[PDB]
């Protein structure tokens, strides 16, 4: 009755149900082209700060926490992998169009 | 003469000298407003005339050179204080274009006081600075409603026969005791066609071992 | 624009869909027909009135975007958090003082009495009644298990310009929405009729808002501290199953 | 900002040097390396009567007459000569051929326009003739917003050769069209201006500086720039400046809770009224200090 | 006698010297150890039996609707020859001055400000140093010397001739604006405890704004520069000014509606029915002061009126008010022309109780 | 370049107390800022350097646009 | 410089001189909101 973000995606105005669920509750899996993160840093690892052959569903991409909460520095560079494409996207939506 | 006026003019050591000179009177605080005034600016500044100038082939050795020449002795830490700064530095400006002997360790002893007067200036310069410290602790707050990862107990997601977990199943409590029935389990297609305003979402049922999900802990693990 | 001082092209935000354009610093082109041909051309032809329904889509282009969709949502909402949405006679006047359309009649109406919004705004349809019956935006099943929605609100229906019951937003009045309230009218009454609506409807959801106000803040984002372990306890059982 | 500290002794071309600058309420470690451009703006987030959809936003008129984003622009006209047979001085009609139509010879003294005169659309600013009498290689204001003559001088290039160098300054205030943005990338069009008395006030009397749209973060997801605010209004209060330096710990749970503890209330929203009919809003309003920064994109220039 | 507003409270603004860091900086800045010849007022008045049309419309005249006086450069006033200050430019100059608050008795006064660093420390040039060249000697100051006009480079100069008192409101240029908001609320309207998480989203006020017509108000604005000693005599002048400035531009419409027999383009009457009749008066650069004003005096007068309404465009700067009533031509000016006698009454009251109350 | 004469905000004389707020600000960090050197002090994590009275023994109000704008605003002075 | 080196390209002959124009009578600039213009309207 009085949350405003949440009239603005309820009626329809600006945005919906995913940007309520990044802002406050979880971004989740960062997927790029339908897949996780590849290993491209050196052969079976992700980045710097996860191991090789690394198990756990961080190291692939998946962001624990919301945009409130805030992302640690890991989860800051597979946002920014996912978020560079948009802006690449956008760029090729010109020329190739 | 008039183009040496207008090469010379436009040297920045020609505005620094002048600005030198304009401090402690030697010339005029206002810029030349009549060709008499630029002449005299000039003789003062640069130490000859135009003409005088050009005769010959030295231009540094006579450029105005401050009057009060304080102590810059007491630039060794020991109105004062940023006067002597100036003042210094200009004058090892000019002795820097005229190669004076011993310029390079000067140089330095000035460039070590003048790093001290920066310190002061960037003390200045501070606008101010605060923490939020955690009461618990006594330092910077490093309280976070960031994710911990915790393993669960594995019947979060199966049941005693080893079948996952369908929370499709809504119960709902009336808020009034008085009200009728007291609970109605609904799914999400018939919530608007059975609940309203009266009841509270309680708890979410499983449908397939049909469980609370506050009471999947009472589950042998 | 007689102001010395102002060197941009103005328009409105609903006439931004036929171009695809915002304002964050978007700079358009600008030419005024002199030869008398093309003057013919521009207004028998050209005119933006002829581009309401999208030749790609064969669907309305324009609506309300952003301020008159959830400002139709709370002038037409049922209850306010301050009891029955309804405004006197002086403020329920203020509604119409800027469409630019002719004032309706307030003669039957004391200084106390109340009027809903949903009387309001059929104040303004009854010029070109339509017939619209659907469920607005408001309603989605993926709310309904954990909002109490009000029975009034998730059934918009309009009889001959009468909206009975039911909120306006996306569904009803949002640009590019296909068999909406102007969609409706312009196939009754041409597009030029719908343009000249969506502008009045506009000014009815904006003067609503000047005075019940919208905001968003930092708090609106925030979990509460039982919400916030829930949600890590779900996360807990994503990572359980990985 | 402050584009260059040396301004006044250089003659650039399209150079802006905004007068006011602020250090952030909520500043960073990037602000102990590089001078802060911008200021502490007062932001409501909220509706008011449209006209800051779409990125537009709504400017206070008394904040850009106070000097708001104001400074000076920059533009420079350097004009060279052929040796010996262009010069530069006052063209005379007699015995010059091909003077410009409908143009202003008047203001030039001895070629050039002296410094501190307003030059506007058709004046001659450097007399130029070249001899064959004479054909006038004169250079025009061609700029429908007037200028200032900052600073004239004739200079000697690598070749040994006068040239003519003229700087021109412009005052510029903020304007409808200019484009302001926040430090979270909400980049934005002032689009209207209202007076003192026009802009919407809390029941402390605290009025905003911009008016921005609330629907331009559930889709941006700039949940850095209302952090800010919710954290500045209580710094403002307390009188501090707090470090919000990304990928340190943070709770918006702690610094709301922070915001009752000075006597605000727990969401930052106050009670507003409407400035022109004087009738409050029946919503609390989110209206706290936001650090707002002038992009050097001028409707002026384009 | 209708008391429409009482309990007016007065205070100023003040250097508490008890604190040790601003008793020395003041001390070793300016030498002072006493207030400021002008000190910041604030006046808080609470008004009864009133429409917040009325209020709202002294607030808002109050504000930047009533003339004021500024600092400012005449052109050539800024000597370029003799100002070799490459940093003080004439706009950043020129923009301080206008914004420094006056309290002036004549516009007569003409300022001069000159200024040489003779020294190799930058010198910064306070309003202590603009000296008076022009008009009868001020046997008080107009504005305080602690402002902080500009600062000169070693060796500069800043020569400007030509300051002169300017006239105008503060609708135009935001330097003419007097009072500051610093409270309005309303007395008749309960309100929420709004620290409670369950009523911090709304306003407060327990009636919904669409509803409610409260007529008990308290306003508190602020003055920004007034003498110390005459703190009093400032402050109720400022009122009745504010009061008159109202009454006149009203009286300026009742020139219109008394010659509606005369074709007159701020004035059109429509006969839409054989019963129904339509004014429209457009009043060019008019405020939502008057047409707010105007609209609820109409409203009080007519209460079932068909419509009232009082558009004022940003683009096109008009107040256009539109009435549709079930009356003749004559019987609806004779009706308007009772609203705004109205209005002038409230407005004549309200000079009366601010006379009585402040002494 | 200098503290504003009014408050960019709303227009109260801000300016006429800027002198004076400037230099105690200086006296009061001195008693503060410890041994850590100056350009590091919006750097040590462990400073509390709290304005609010010294803003209000100036006769300034509790006003959020005011108090940001005293305390906020660039000296060009202390930069060039 | 040759002649056939001015037909091809978006620069040449064919794109940039015949299939669009250099025109006069047309201005620009940045676009603005303004509630109170009609959707027919530009201010
Ligand atoms: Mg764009
Ligand atoms: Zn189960
Ligand atoms: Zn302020």
């Amino acid at each position: 009755e009085t949350n405003g973000l949440f009239q603005m995606v309820a009626t329809g105005a600006k945005g919906s149900n995913p940007n309520m669920i990044h802002i406050m509750a979880g971004i989740g899996q960062i997927e790029i082209n339908t897949q996780r993160i590849q290993p491209q840093f050196s052969f079976g690892r992700t980045l710097v700060y996860y191991p090789r052959f690394a198990l756990e569903a961080q190291a692939y991409g998946f962001i624990c926490n919301s945009y409130i909460a805030g992302l640690t520095s890991p989860e800051f560079i597979f946002g920014e992998m996912n978020g560079r494409f948009d802006l690449i996207n956008k760029a090729l939506s010109t020329s190739s169009t | 003469t008039k183009v040496l006026l207008t090469e010379i003019l436009l040297d920045p050591m020609y505005d620094y000298a002048a600005t030198v000179a304009r401090i402690d009177g030697s010339i005029p605080m206002h810029k030349p407003r009549t060709p008499k005034e630029a002449e005299y600016e000039f003789k003062t500044v640069i130490g000859r005339t135009p003409a005088e100038l050009l005769s010959q082939k030295e231009f540094y050795d006579k450029i105005y050179t401050s009057k009060y020449r304080p102590d810059f002795t007491q630039l060794t830490r020991l109105e004062k204080t940023s006067t002597l700064i100036y003042l210094r530095a200009y004058e090892l400006f000019l002795k820097y274009l005229q190669n004076a002997p011993n310029f390079n360790s000067e140089l330095a002893e000035f460039k070590t006081y003048e790093n001290a007067y920066g310190e002061q200036k960037a003390l200045l310069a501070q606008q101010g600075f605060y923490n939020i410290f955690d009461p618990n602790t006594g330092r910077a707050d490093q309280r976070t409603r960031l994710f911990e990862y915790k393993r669960l107990p594995i019947s979060t997601l199966y049941d005693e026969r080893g079948l996952p977990h369908k929370w499709t199943i809504y119960v709902y409590k009336a808020v009034d005791s008085s009200q009728k029935p007291a609970e109605i389990e609904v799914t999400r297609k018939d919530v608007i066609k059975k609940i309203d305003n009266h009841y509270a979402l309680a708890d979410l049922r499983c449908s397939v071992c049909h469980v609370l999900q506050h009471e999947v802990g009472q589950l042998n693990i | 624009l007689e102001n010395p001082k102002i060197s941009t092209f103005q328009m409105n935000v609903s006439a931004c869909a036929w171009y695809n354009a915002d304002f964050d610093g978007d700079q358009m082109n600008l030419w005024v027909p002199w030869s008398v041909m093309s003057r013919v051309e521009a207004e028998l032809l050209c005119s933006v009135r002829n581009w309401f329904i999208s030749t790609k889509s064969s669907g309305p282009v324009n609506g309300q975007v952003q301020d008159s969709t959830v400002g139709s949502f709370l002038l037409t909402r049922t209850n306010t958090p301050m009891g029955k949405n309804v405004m006197n006679k002086l403020h329920a006047m203020g509604l119409f003082q800027t469409t630019q359309t002719d004032p309706p009649c307030f003669a039957n109406y004391s200084p106390t009495d109340l009027l809903d919004g949903k009387s309001v705004v059929s104040m303004l349809l009854r010029q070109t009644p339509i017939n619209y019956q659907r469920a607005p935006t408001w309603y989605s099943e993926v709310y309904a298990p954990y909002m109490h929605y009000n029975k009034q609100d998730i059934s918009t229906q309009i009889r001959n310009g009468e909206l009975i019951e039911g909120v306006l937003d996306k569904k009803a009045v949002g640009a590019g929405s296909s068999g909406g309230i102007y969609h409706l009218i312009s196939r009754r009454y041409g597009p030029q009729q719908a343009l000249k609506m969506i502008f009045a409807t506009q000014q009815l959801a904006l003067n609503y808002v000047r005075n019940a106000g919208f905001t968003v803040s930092t708090a609106d984002m925030l979990l509460t501290p039982e919400a916030h372990q829930e949600v890590q306890e779900i996360i807990n059982e994503l990572l359980l199953e990985s | 900002g402050w584009y260059c500290f040396s301004w006044p002794y250089r003659v650039d071309m399209n150079r802006f040097f905004q007068f006011y600058n602020e250090m952030p309420l909520v500043k960073t470690i990037a602000h102990n390396y590089v001078i802060p451009n911008g200021l502490n703006t007062i932001v409501a987030y909220m509706i008011y009567g449209g006209y800051n959809q779409e990125d537009s936003v709504i400017v206070s008129q008394s904040f850009i007459d106070r000097g708001g984003f104001a400074g000076t622009f920059y533009r420079e006209e350097k004009v060279e000569l052929e040796s010996d047979i262009e010069s530069f001085g006052k063209p005379d009609p007699l015995i010059t051929k091909n003077l410009k139509p409908g143009a202003n010879y008047e203001k030039l003294v001895d070629g050039f326009v002296p410094v501190g005169t307003v030059v506007k659309k058709g004046d001659i600013i450097i007399g130029k003739v070249a001899k064959i009498k004479y054909i006038d290689r004169s250079v025009m204001y061609g700029f429908d917003e007037p200028a200032v003559v900052d600073a004239v001088m004739r200079p000697h290039g690598p070749n040994d050769e006068i040239f003519g160098l003229m700087r021109l300054r412009y005052e510029r205030n903020l304007n409808i069209g200019d484009k302001m943005s926040s430090r979270s990338g909400n980049k934005g069009i002032a689009a209207l201006a209202l007076p003192t008395s026009d802009m919407p006030f809390t029941e402390d009397g605290l009025q905003p500086d911009l008016i921005v749209n609330p629907h331009s973060h559930p889709s941006r997801m700039t949940n850095g720039q209302m952090i800010e605010t919710t954290v500045g209004l209580a710094n403002a209060l307390q009188g501090v400046v707090t470090d919000g330096t990304a990928f340190l710990p943070i709770n918006v749970q702690l610094l709301s809770e922070r915001l009752a503890q000075e006597g605000l209330r727990f969401n930052g929203c106050q009670k507003m009224f409407n400035g022109q009919t004087g009738e409050y809003f029946d919503a609390a309003i989110f209206i706290g200090p936001t650090y707002h920064q002038r992009l050097q994109k001028f409707v002026l220039d384009d | 006698m209708e008391k429409i507003f009482q309990n007016v409270e007065i205070k100023p603004f003040l250097i508490d010297f008890s604190n040790l860091f601003i008793k020395n900086a003041a001390k070793k800045l300016f030498q002072l150890e006493e207030q400021l010849p002008l000190v910041p007022v604030n006046v808080v008045m609470d008004f009864k039996g009133i429409s917040r049309a009325a209020v709202h419309g002294l607030s808002r005249v109050l504000q930047d609707e009533i003339p004021n006086y500024m600092l400012d450069i005449k052109p050539g006033g800024y000597k370029i020859e003799d100002s070799t200050d490459l940093f003080m430019t004439e706009q950043f100059i020129r923009n301080r001055i206008n914004f420094i608050p006056i309290y002036a008795k004549n516009e007569t006064l003409v300022f001069a400000l000159r200024s040489l660093n003779n020294s190799c420390e930058v010198k910064t040039i306070y309003s202590r140093d603009l000296i008076q060249v022009a008009g009868p000697k001020l046997k008080y100051p107009i504005f305080n010397p602690t402002f902080e006009i500009g600062f000169l480079q070693p060796g500069k100069s800043l020569i400007i001739e030509d300051i002169y008192i300017k006239k105008g409101i503060g609708r135009k240029h935001a330097a003419f604006n007097l009072a500051v908001k610093t409270h309005f609320s309303h007395l008749d309207i309960e309100q929420y405890p709004t620290d409670k998480k369950e009523y911090m989203a709304l306003s407060g006020y327990k009636q919904s704004s669409m509803t409610s017509d409260p007529r008990h108000h308290r306003l508190g604005l602020c003055f920004p520069a007034v003498p110390l000693p005459h703190i009093n005599q400032a402050v109720r002048t400022y009122l009745k000014n504010a009061c008159r400035i109202i009454i006149g531009r009203i009286q300026s419409i009742q020139k219109i509606y008394e010659n509606f027999e005369e074709p007159q383009p701020e004035l059109v009457l429509f006969s839409m029915d054989e019963e129904k009749t339509k004014a429209i008066i457009t009043i060019k650069d008019e405020t939502h002061t008057i047409g707010n004003l105007l609209k609820t005096y109409i409203y009080e007068m007519i209460p079932d009126i068909s419509f009232v309404g009082y558009q004022c465009v940003p683009h096109k700067q008009e107040m256009v008010l539109t009435i549709i009533h079930k009356a003749s031509q004559e019987d609806l000016i004779t009706l308007l022309e009772k609203s705004i006698q109205n209005i002038i009454q409230t407005f004549q009251i309200l000079e009366k109780n601010v006379d009585e109350l402040i002494a | 370049m200098l503290i504003p004469v009014v408050c960019f905000t709303c227009g109260f004389p801000i300016g006429t107390y800027a002198a004076i707020f400037d230099k105690a600000r200086t006296e009061y960090i001195k008693t503060k800022m410890g041994g850590t050197l100056p350009q590091n002090i919006p750097l040590d994590a462990s400073l509390q350097i709290e304005l609010k009275d010294l803003i209000t023994a100036l006769g300034i109000p509790m006003r959020v646009c005011c108090r940001t704008h005293l305390i906020t605003t660039l000296d060009y002075r202390k930069y060039y | 410089p040759s002649i056939m080196r001015r037909l091809p390209r978006k620069e040449g002959r064919i794109r940039k001189s015949l299939l669009g124009s250099q025109v006069w009578s047309i201005s620009r600039s940045t676009i603005c909101g303004n509630s109170d213009l009609h959707l027919d309207e530009v201010g």
